[PDB]
């Protein structure tokens, strides 16, 4: 039996990046894709798979309101370092049966917006990345 | 209720029983010493077990069929020394569409033809006969005529292959017709030549020849011969006749459930039985045993013709007034339908 | 003949997957697809097919309840296991002339979706795959 | 001259499928594609062509009532035999000049579908083949 | 030969639902609305159209007195089959020529109206449907 | 047997929100919307259609005596939790055959009015709602 | 317990806007409209709905007796800053149970009236505006 | 399942009570006061579990 009660709505989600609460929030993605390999044998119609390897892909969009990215990642890609970042994500819907809170561990981002704006439009920003791994802490 | 039953049971393949079929209800009459009355039949295996080997032959006989197996067969036992009107007077209460007697004499023959046009023609029943060698002129009743039929070494009479004729007749779908349908179970029949069989077929006989390397019906015909202006050669096929029975059947059937003394006889009502038939006749022309495009409406001839014969002033009456005149307890209504036939001669011309 | 009554709607579908029933599902494909290698014949115009193999493919769409599929891959995935799974498809219409019950059998998923919300947005979870085999139980 | 009422009403058509009736059908396709090669000459700035070859393509849709590919296709391609199928479409506006019968021989369909619904959805099937043959039964 | 009153009267109307007589009937309407497309022609100024089909649609009110649809239509409705009706409208104006007699079949409704009441107003019921094919008795 | 004594007056009804009787009740509606799609089938030139399920819509207009809606549903609202409820309407008429009482079910407010006043104007409140359920009691 | 002496008038109202009262106020009205999305749950014919939010609406009309809204609010719309007011609405009726008193915070206005007269028509003012949050004095 | 109001037993209780029942409508007696007593009536449906399998083979 379900409910329509029971869907969860996106507005009770919350995320923290790096340990700081960011309140301008306006998705996160995260999904594991998995690699395969056709098997095909002489004599047999069918075709089979067996798995190869993983890898991990995720996307954040935030409102503009002030200059987070650009402090986050400061001069450590300048500099020739290697930065890493860890994520929480909660879901909690009351009407739903419980939350649902995930740590992404070893996040990598893409790119770096430091400007894009037009007269008459509100500003947002989007941030890909791709990460390793990835914890359960809640499970609905 | 006892233990919890888990059992696996290993055992051999078993033969495949032929399918069954929706319509198509035989007639048995029988003659032996026990198991007198009516008897039901809807799978060969259960046959009363004191019967004799030879009525159980000619039951499965009649069980063989065709495409499908008869939809159900009733048998009717008597001792013996007893008036085949008996078993007619019986038999007038049920309901079934063809009867065949393994063992009548040609008093028992007249009897059961004159039982059936009288049916028809009288008792408003469409019934159907199979006869060994009768000359009736009545599409009711079907004349089968072939001697000595041999089935595994077997030698059986005309009138005792009547149940295997019956039995395939009734097995044949609404959409084919018996025309050319092969006897795998025949092995032989006495020789016969073309010209004859021909003279045979436009005589009225049902029979079996030999062609394409093997015994098949030569034609599906009734025993009709004498053909008027209003009846016409249409009435001589049986895949006809048998469509016509059951749309006679089923308007009857509705016609008497749900208006036979049960509604004033108002005008209203004879409009709301005219949507009834007619929607009757559509379902039967969406399941395509019927064309397209019928009618259905009230006989303004026929009730013109019974009011005036009432005596009642028709001058100064309008179309309107006499459509919608009282006329007792009587209703008078016309239709128009079209039926189709399966395909029976070709003809080829080859230019090399 | 046809009657415009006996379309089937898919609302009257149901689905198991791994002998759970799934309540929350929206929609359910599975379909085979065919290879073909083109013949080509010197001095004659037309060209032709020969059958070379098969493959099976489909997705499943469900409403976020749950972390349904989480629990089923788990950490098989991770570990280095090939989990497979067998699902069941029915599709059993009143006004229909009968039901239609389907089995199929060695699932493997392309991927596993973690997080995917948005403020005002209600969730969903899509998930495709590939299979080799496949039974009728109910036909029409 | 022409007229209006001459332009064929696609509601008028029929499909006989290995000589049975589909009740169900929604449209049907059938086209015959030619091959070119370029000829250039040194010296000329026109470009020429001759024909090569020809292929058949086509598609059925069909409203979902019963399971009629399956039992059409049954186990002959899993038991890697090769079956061909014969096509018959009819166009007959009562407006128009005449009738249109064509017959679409050796086709070989391209996939088939199990099972494709969603809730709330009305089901179709899609049925895309290749041919090699086609005969014209009535010209308009 | 034209005269007022010949012209027909609306009072003198009686309909006939599902075989049974309904005396609370107020109005009674039915219609077909062809479907037409436009075509322009070479050569012609004024453009031409082509006639595909038609929808049948209409209505039925009456005084609010017993609960004649709900019986109808409302178990059914939930339980996922919908009934079709037959419909005949009788129209016999005693200063008219004659009467106008017509059957509408494949009658699907609309709606099911449960409740509806406001407190100093007489109760009435609005029952739209849809149907597809009609037969013509005693026209003028 | 029809006679205009039988017709029910909305002044005899009365509504149960909640289990709580209602004094200051206007009018009430409930309404079942089916959804239908149109259907074209090949040689017919009417168009079917196929039933595939109903909205349930529905009003009540109410006299402004008290805060019955807020108390019913403000606090609530504002938390994120959305309640659901049960009314009762009863239609007794003493002139007519019989009584009427359904009970509809699940119902989901559309909106809340907090304040509306003019001066010169009585005070009404409408509240729209929603439900998927009902039963039928008293049916005549 | 219900008379008709009860029903609130509107000419028992009072508004306080910005911390001042205004004494020209004609109307006064605030709502909640909800956010649902329609949700279609397989095997269920009624569609259910889930709740996402809602938005604060409302207007003031008075009598023009002072310019109170353009120094409100007019040149700091110019500058670029916008201003949100606290409006505080009372009805307190003498035959009533009781009053009802309730504030509308977060309120930001939708427009600013300069000038609008005809000859031989008294002025009037309307002013649109939304909210998000209240609070409940005095309830009924 | 469903849930309804026990007509019959009320009937009879209301005969009991020596009542009239002639020229009364059925809403009539179906409101009618029982003093105190309350009759209903109700049906459901409840499932078994699996305890007996019966497997026919065919070699």
């Amino acid at each position: 039996n379900m409910e329509a009660r029971n869907v969860m709505s996106g507005t009770w989600g919350e995320l923290w990046l790096d340990g700081n609460k960011v309140a301008e929030v306006k998705k996160f993605q995260a999904k594991m894709e998995f690699t395969k390999e056709d098997i095909i044998i002489a004599g047999q119609m069918g075709t089979d798979t067996k798995y190869m390897g993983y890898k991990g892909k995720g996307s954040i969009t935030l409102y503009h309101v002030s200059s987070r990215m650009h402090k986050l990642i400061g001069e450590k890609i300048k500099r020739g370092s290697e930065p890493r970042f860890v994520a929480i994500s909660k879901l909690n819907d009351p009407d739903s049966y419980g939350a649902e809170r995930i740590a992404v561990k070893n996040i990598a981002f893409d790119d770096l917006t430091l400007a894009d704006w037009e007269v008459g439009v509100k500003g947002e920003i989007e941030a890909p990345f791709t990460f390793t791994e990835y914890d359960f802490l809640d499970i609905i | 209720i006892g233990l919890p039953s888990i059992n696996i049971s290993f055992k051999e393949l078993a033969t495949t029983v032929k399918e069954r079929s929706a319509r198509g209800i035989i007639a048995m009459v029988l003659k032996d010493a026990k198991a007198l009355g009516l008897n039901e039949i809807h799978e060969k295996e259960d046959i009363p077990v004191d019967l004799s080997a030879e009525n159980k032959e000619y039951i499965n006989l009649a069980l063989m069929g065709n495409v499908n197996t008869p939809n159900k067969l009733l048998v009717y036992v008597i001792e013996g020394e007893a008036d085949i009107q008996t078993a007619l007077d019986f038999l007038e209460t049920k309901e079934f569409n063809y009867l065949c007697m393994p063992k009548a004499v040609e008093a028992d023959k007249t009897a059961i033809k004159n039982w059936i046009i009288k049916l028809r023609d009288i008792d408003k029943v469409k019934v159907k006969a199979v006869l060994g060698k009768v000359v009736g002129n009545h599409e009711g009743i079907i004349n089968f005529t072939t001697e000595d039929v041999l089935v595994g070494e077997k030698k059986y009479s005309v009138d005792e292959f009547t149940s295997r004729v019956a039995g395939l007749i009734a097995g044949t779908p609404l959409s084919q017709s018996v025309t050319y349908t092969k006897l795998s179970d025949v092995v032989d029949i006495p020789k016969m030549t073309k010209v004859d069989a021909e003279s045979r077929v436009n005589k009225g006989e049902l029979i079996l020849i030999k062609e394409a390397g093997a015994i098949r019906i030569a034609r599906g015909v009734n025993s009709l011969t004498e053909l008027t202006a209003e009846k016409g050669e249409m009435f001589q096929k049986i895949k006809i006749v048998d469509t016509l029975d059951i749309i006679h059947s089923d308007i009857r059937k509705v016609i008497i459930d749900d208006y036979i003394g049960k509604v004033t006889n108002s005008y209203d009502n004879k409009c709301l039985l005219i949507v009834a038939i007619k929607s009757y006749l559509e379902e039967l022309e969406k399941s395509a045993l019927i064309e397209s495009d019928s009618t259905v409406e009230i006989d303004f001839e026929a009730q013109k013709s019974y009011l005036k014969s009432k005596g009642v002033d028709l001058s100064y009456m309008t179309l309107q007034e006499i459509k919608e005149a009282n006329t007792g307890s009587k209703v008078f209504l016309k239709a128009k339908i079209k039926v189709l036939d399966a395909m029976e001669d070709i003809d080829l011309s080859i230019e090399i």
